[PDB]
């Protein structure tokens, strides 16, 4: 009877892997909303400036 | 004054406030009423304090003269500008227009002396091509009596009146620039006229009506009446437009009858002329449910315009609908688009700044609601298009991007396996694209190009001196002085330290949001029919530079991914078949509907691709914190003191805090953002979409697959059904992002759409043939009155009229008549003070000299810029050979004497160097045949580009550049065999050609010429040379048509090619010194070809004579013509220099040494790499009227003995012959037609030299060092082949 | 075997604890950003097109003066015989009702199609 | 050693109870911002903090 | 004692399933959201 718990523990792991993808979906929605609308960052530095910078620019 | 002249044509808007300001400083009563009374209050406040200057004086005296004349007429009333058009479109006075009447009577006499011989020349040309029995009887009487038909029009006396008033006003302005005497009224039989520098007063003696006009109104009236005269003459004389004439004249009455009563709203009805015609075209749709879709909206708009203006009767509306039904309903498809030519025939409305300010303010201050899912689906399709483009140009590999953790397995496996994405996969998995982040894979190459800055655009003033544009006379206070510069190239070329990456860091660093001197202003557009008026914007230097840099970065990069799925031209010409329908709409107010939230995600993706932080969000963030205003000199703000822009009200001319876009300025970004929503509506409707933008119109082609066994109407109705379903889905999706598709304004059709060359109607072209005829106007838009440029403009407009379906012979006759009249106006009716009697009196007393100057072709020293071979084909090869052939055709038909041919061959040669020969290879070294404006622009542009301290022009321009160009030209051309065209190509692809291209893209206009004249860039010798150039070229023509030298070797009935060789040898004898000239001469099109029309059992006479070299054309019987059927640039330049040098001057080790030395200045390559990389040694009839026959004909060339130029121009001439044969026929009737076009080139042969290994006599100096500037030099060219 | 099961449960506890920190960070962001039939939009919706109203998708006769002019222009621009066109204009002058105008429009479309 | 897991499972239960409070706060915020559409019950958000909501929504 | 712990583990499985549904309905309300844009910039 105690060896039957291994199927239940693996079923917990599938629920957690379903959970964090749904949280990652909520992260994708909150990232898209907060950057397309100005002023919602509450000063983390500007998210539109979160690009990488090497287009052969380097003036500074 | 000096070299500069007052403008000939209208190029500025019409403002009410200018007229009101002139009439208030003149103290004359008037009937104008302003919507904003601020200007009159400012005038009254200035006059109360006793303000005066040199401009307020000399209008007080003019007003005193007007009042003293108006004491004589007791019952006088002033008529405003829109209400007087019917009075001013039909105005005549015998005594005021005596001189121009005598000049045009003399021109009628000169044309009548040679009209019959012109007809005989055209008849012999027609009979040579095989149409000797197809010439109509009316053509002879219309060619001979052309001036009688021109003088019989209703617009002739108004044309004389307005030409006289315009010429005297330009003379007064040109004289007063030098400076005086008080103006005096001139009394005629019908009118009394005063002409001043700024005001023209006309008093009708019978009606006692008084009209006050400015200079721009006189220019507009002259342009309108001259255009109406030309197009009425063209419609009266050509038979094809005769019933069209019976409609257009009626329109010319009807709208004029609306002008005394309606006033300025009448142009709104004129603004309905472009919709309504298309609506009547929609009455010929095969889908009967779409017949009155647009006509209902047009009639509702017309009823609303009549209702708001107080004319609300059922009878007036019903009579207007009956009149429009008479004007627009016709049976010929090809004449439906001719009303398009008559849009500008009624003038232009008067404008105010406050109305356009309210129109912008209504849309730019509107709240919107946007749903998130539609925006994210469009973003997903946008990302899918970018991914598919990068896979297409990098071999199926995905771009560098990181999908989020919540991405679907399909997108993850597509990234892992390098597989593409369809639109369905992007829509169904849009949440997988929510948190993506691209990488940097697009370079920023801004040092390689200079074309973006040298385009001339005006700059706004600084913010702190934003009142600097308004004059002191119209303000209640004293405005601050303006210290900023006014032009883009003036700031750019004087910039001692310029770097495009610093311009990028102006936005990236964020200093653009906090700089104190940023400003933006609006200005009214010049020639439009919209009563409110349309605006264009000007801003300061740095933000404009950032805007152009951003547009070029979108253009050269990501925009090429989106150009592939769409089509730039002609919609790619639109078992199962594909059936399509079309949706056309206008995009006038779509820029005002854009917001930050809609464009933000697309701008973030472009920021991640281009690696630029917060770059593409710049427009909305700058405009939401800045105050806008409309700037006109006569429309002042209602301020009693100087205040900054953040304190002004949100009223009058100001727009305080806009949320929206400017017209232009983000065009490619908005297009690339637009296409995903079209694809989303396509996926939701299940159709295929092609898209095309043209002018102000968007055209969407909806395509569906259909069984091919179905009848045509069922296929078309199914296409219309899925098209209207797509329209409903697209309207809902565009409202989801807030753009207001406006289904009332949108045309849905199954046959036609509007593009650049006309209207496409199921493979047919409906063109505006009479639009270019209205531009056949005396003089051209040049800073100096030049006769040769005017004659070239006349020839160009007549040729463009021929390409859209007008008759060739009548256009040639109109060209001859207009050249004769232009020469007589240039000699006898002009403001040029350099016209002395020594050339005026010998030309005006000798009639035959004027006729021979008008009929002689321009490549051989005459004034006629229209060749006869140009009447059939676009491309004539050698202008000299064609001119000699044309002259021999004139001698054969007794139009010109034989001795004139001798006078061509014994002509005095000009003085030009090897560089001038290499720049113009087909020139015959004539005397004073250049243009004043082109030479002045070249000298001014060269002076400024030498004296520019800009670091991008580091070493291209220097004082010894011209000596280097002359040395290179003498190295290329001074050989034992002279090849001008190869030297032209090598000089064009070299550093000299790059310098000439950079000087050519710099448009100086009037302002840079005035700046260089004040700074001393132009010396006095050049000014005195170019001020007398027209006089000297008239003297050169007079000397050419007078000299008595004759040679017995010259003879008619000889080859035109050999005569061209003799002329080129004689006129270039100083530089050539007897050495041969090779590669310039070709056979003439009309001389070498003879045509014949053959039935079934008829035999060709030319084939019986023994000629077997011909092309064969076939037209079947019973076809309805009207009805529907059923590396770097510098590296490429270096390779071009190497291959042209090796092909022309031989292939040897010394030849490749010289070729490598020439090509090393463009790219850093070795001799071996250059030797490896260089190579070693279905006619296009669309877009013209030629299509109308060419969809049924069949062309075979089996009997043509194969030289290539003859092979294409023969097929083009055959299509022109078949177009001319079936011009006035609805149907090819009951018999097949065979056209034989025989080529006779037993003459016209040249001794061929092939590649005779031409060596170099001179020494190639090159330069002491190579210019390593990235504009012209490629340091790392790599290898591609 | 049960000791091997114990280590997997320990790995679950760390992953649950990592998730609750992640939800707490999004709880801080979403509370500041975002802040039940309370209010309505004041006609910010697009007007849906009906079968009665005319649009770009098709012409339906309605209201007053413009529709009669459009129908008469359809009669004038057609390829019918001129006596039949005059008789149809006489019937159009006879017709006054809006449903009668729609019936006449359908009948005219059937004549033009055949 | 197998009976030492009692405190570990109770440690998991406090984490899910802490998660359930954070979900209930998130459900409270999204239920507050819903408006009716003329009963779709869709949430609406603004730029700064509901600044356009006075301009767009009907006055109650 | 180990059989008593199995009832607590199944209580965890039901509790995770309840939180996954409430997260899923949280995503549904957030995905169907709308943005209101003001007419004028403030300054
Ligand atoms: C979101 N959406 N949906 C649709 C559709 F209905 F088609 F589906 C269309 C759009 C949309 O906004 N289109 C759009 C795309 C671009 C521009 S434009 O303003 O830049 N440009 C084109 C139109 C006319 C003005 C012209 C400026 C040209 N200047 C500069 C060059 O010299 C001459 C004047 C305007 C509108």
């Amino acid at each position: 009877s105690l060896l039957l718990l291994k199927g239940e523990v693996e079923s917990i792991k599938k629920q957690i892997n379903r959970q964090n993808i749904s949280i990652s979906t909520l992260e994708g929605h909150l990232s898209s909303i907060m950057i397309a609308i100005p002023g919602l960052g509450k000063d983390p530095n500007d998210p539109t400036a979160d690009v990488e910078i090497n287009p052969d620019l380097k003036p500074i | 004054n000096q070299i500069l002249y007052p403008e000939v044509h209208l190029d500025s808007p019409i403002v009410t406030n200018k007229i009101v300001a002139i009439l208030e400083y003149a103290r004359v009563p008037h009937a104008y009423s302003l919507e904003d009374p601020t200007l009159c209050q400012n005038i009254k406040h200035r006059l109360k304090n006793g303000f005066s200057n040199q401009m307020i004086i000399n209008n007080v005296e003019v007003g005193n003269v007007i009042k003293s004349k108006l004491r004589s007429y007791p019952a006088h009333s002033h008529i405003p500008y829109p209400n007087c058009n019917q009075d001013l479109f039909n105005i005549e006075d015998k005594e005021s227009t005596r001189k121009i009447r005598e000049l045009l009577k003399k021109g009628n006499s000169l044309y009548s002396k040679v009209s019959d011989k012109v007809f005989q020349c055209l008849r012999d040309t027609n009979s040579r091509l095989g149409l000797g029995s197809e010439l109509r009887e009316d053509i002879k009487e219309k060619v001979i009596n052309l001036g009688v038909y021109m003088h019989s029009s209703q617009w002739f006396e108004p044309f004389l009146f307005w030409f006289t008033v315009k010429t005297e006003m330009r003379s007064v302005i040109k004289s007063q620039t030098h400076t005086r005497h008080t103006p005096v009224f001139f009394t005629g039989s019908s009118v009394e006229l005063l002409i001043s520098r700024d005001l023209v007063a006309i008093i009708s003696k019978e009606s006692q009506h008084v009209y006050y006009l400015t200079f721009e109104l006189v220019l507009m009236y002259c342009d309108v009446i001259e255009g109406r005269l030309m197009t009425e003459t063209a419609m009266t004389i050509d038979a094809r437009y005769t019933e069209l004439l019976g409609r257009v004249r009626y329109m010319w009455k009807l709208i004029d009858g609306f002008f005394p009563a309606l006033g300025n709203p009448t142009y709104q009805i004129v603004a309905m002329l472009e919709p309504l015609s298309l609506a009547y075209l929609q009455l010929r749709d095969i889908t009967v449910e779409l017949r009155g879709a647009f006509l209902n909206h047009c009639f509702t708009e017309i009823h609303d315009v009549l209702d708001q203006n107080g004319f609300s009767d059922e009878g007036t509306y019903h009579e207007l609908i009956e009149a429009l039904d008479y004007i627009f309903i016709t049976d010929d498809i090809h004449l439906t688009g001719e009303i398009f030519s008559f849009f500008r025939s009624f003038g232009h409305p008067r404008l105010e700044a406050v109305t356009a300010a309210e129109n912008v303010r209504k849309y730019m201050n509107q709240p919107k609601v946007i749903v998130y899912e539609t925006l994210m689906k469009g973003h997903a399709i946008f990302c899918g298009i970018i991914i598919n483009g990068y896979r297409d140009r990098h071999g199926g590999s995905w771009p560098p991007l990181t999908l989020p953790l919540h991405a679907a397995d399909t997108i993850r496996n597509a990234q892992a396996s390098g597989d593409g994405l369809t639109h369905e996969q992007c829509v169904d998995n849009w949440k997988s694209f929510a948190g993506v982040k691209f990488g940097c894979f697009m370079p920023l190459s801004l040092d390689s190009d200079l074309t973006m800055y040298l385009k001339d655009k005006a700059l706004a003033a600084l913010q702190r001196e934003w009142d600097s544009v308004y004059p002191k006379e119209f303000l209640r206070y004293d405005p601050p002085k303006g210290t900023g510069s006014r032009r883009l190239v003036d700031v750019f070329l004087n910039d001692s330290s310029f770097d495009p990456y610093d311009v990028i860091m102006y936005v990236v660093s964020g200093a653009y949001l906090h700089d104190p001197e940023f400003n933006l202003s609006y200005s009214l557009k010049e020639k439009e029919i919209k009563e409110t008026g349309r605006l264009f914007a000007k801003m300061t230097y740095k933000m404009r530079a950032c805007q152009v840099i951003a547009e070029n970065l979108i253009s050269n990069g990501i925009g090429k991914y989106f150009k592939d799925n769409g089509m730039a031209k002609d919609e790619h010409d639109l078992a199962y078949e594909t059936v399509s329908a079309f949706i056309t709409t206008d995009l006038k107010k779509y820029c005002l509907n854009w917001r930050y939230e809609t464009i933000s995600l697309f701008a973030q993706r472009l920021n991640e691709i281009y690696g630029l932080p917060s770059f593409f969000q710049w427009l909305h963030k700058r405009l939401e914190t800045s105050v806008l205003y409309v700037s006109d000199p006569h429309c002042p703000p209602d301020l009693d003191a100087h205040i900054p822009l953040y304190k002004v009200p949100n009223d009058q001319i100001f727009i305080k805090y806009p949320m929206g876009g400017i017209e232009g300025y983000c065009q490619k970004l908005w297009t690339i953002s637009t296409i995903p929503y079209l694809y989303l509506a396509a996926y939701e409707s299940g159709v295929r979409i092609a898209s095309l933008v043209q002018g102000d119109n968007q055209t969407i082609a909806v395509t569906k697959r259909v069984p091919s066994t179905w009848p045509y109407n069922l296929k078309k109705r199914e296409a219309a059904r899925v098209t209207r379903d797509y329209f409903v889905i697209l309207r809902q999706r565009l409202h989801d992002i807030g753009h207001h598709l406006k289904a009332n304004e949108t045309i849905v059709s199954s046959h036609f759409f509007v593009y650049s060359k006309g209207i496409y109607y199921d493979g047919l072209l409906v063109s505006q043939s009479l639009k270019s005829i209205a531009r056949c106007v005396f003089w051209s838009e040049t800073i100096v009155d030049e006769t040769r440029a005017a004659c070239s403009n006349i020839a160009t407009t007549m040729a463009k009229s021929i390409e859209r379906g007008y008759d060739r012979y009548l256009a040639y006759s109109l060209n001859v008549l207009k050249v004769i009249q232009q020469i007589l106006i240039s000699l006898g009716f002009t403001i040029n003070s350099t016209m002395t009697r020594d050339v005026v009196i010998p030309l005006l007393t000798n009639n035959d000299l004027l006729i021979r100057m008008a009929l002689l072709p321009a490549p051989i020293g005459g004034m006629n810029y229209l060749n006869m071979s140009r009447l059939f084909v676009r491309n004539i090869g050698d202008p000299v050979t064609s001119s000699i052939a044309d002259l021999k055709r004139m001698i054969l038909a007794s139009l010109m004497p034989e001795e004139t041919l001798h006078q061509v061959m014994t002509q005095q040669p000009g003085d030009s160097s090897f560089l001038d020969w290499a720049s113009d290879p087909y020139s015959a070294n004539l005397v004073c045949v250049q243009s004043i404006t082109r030479l002045l622009k070249n000298i001014t542009a060269r002076f400024v580009l030498i004296h520019s301290p800009n670091p991008m022009l580091k070493g291209l321009f220097h004082d010894d550049s011209k000596e280097e160009d002359e040395g290179l030209a003498a190295f290329l051309m001074d050989r034992h065999i002279i090849v001008p065209r190869a030297a032209h190509e090598i000089l064009d692809h070299s550093v000299t050609g790059a310098r000439e291209s950079i000087a050519g893209m710099l448009d100086t206009t009037k302002g840079l010429i005035r700046a260089s004249m004040r700074k001393g860039g132009l010396t006095s010798r050049v000014i005195t040379r170019l001020s007398n150039y027209d006089y000297e070229q008239f003297r050169a023509g007079m000397v050419l048509l007078t000299g008595r030298k004759r040679n017995v070797l010259i003879d008619k009935e000889s080859c035109s090619v050999q005569l061209a060789r003799a002329l080129r040898s004689h006129m270039w004898a100083r530089l050539a010194r007897g050495r041969p000239i090779y590669g310039l001469e070709v056979p003439d099109v009309l001389e070498s070809m003879r045509g014949h029309l053959i039935r079934r059992h008829e035999t060709c006479v030319i084939c019986e004579c023994g000629s077997v070299n011909y092309g064969w054309f076939f037209v079947p019987s019973g076809c309805q013509l009207d009805d529907i059927d059923k590396p770097s640039r510098s590296l490429r330049s270096a390779v071009r220099i190497a291959t042209v040098y090796s092909w022309a001057y031989g292939d040897d080790d010394s030849s490749w040494n010289e070729a490598w030395l020439l090509a090393r200045q463009r790219a850093n390559v070795s001799l071996e790499e250059l030797r490896v990389i260089t190579p070693i040694s279905q006619v296009k009839y669309s877009g013209t009227s030629l299509v109308r026959v060419a969809r049924y004909t069949t062309i075979s060339n089996d009997n043509l003995s194969f030289t290539n130029f003859i092979y294409q121009q023969g097929m083009l001439l055959g299509l022109g012959v078949l177009e001319t044969l079936f011009r006035l026929e609805k149907d090819t009737g009951s018999s097949n037609t065979v056209l034989h076009l025989h080529v006779e080139t037993d003459c016209c042969v040249i001794p061929m030299i092939d590649h005779p290994r031409i060596p170099s006599s001179r020494k190639l100096e090159l330069r002491a060092e190579l210019c390593t500037n990235p504009l012209i030099y490629d340091n790392a060219p790599l290898i591609d082949r």
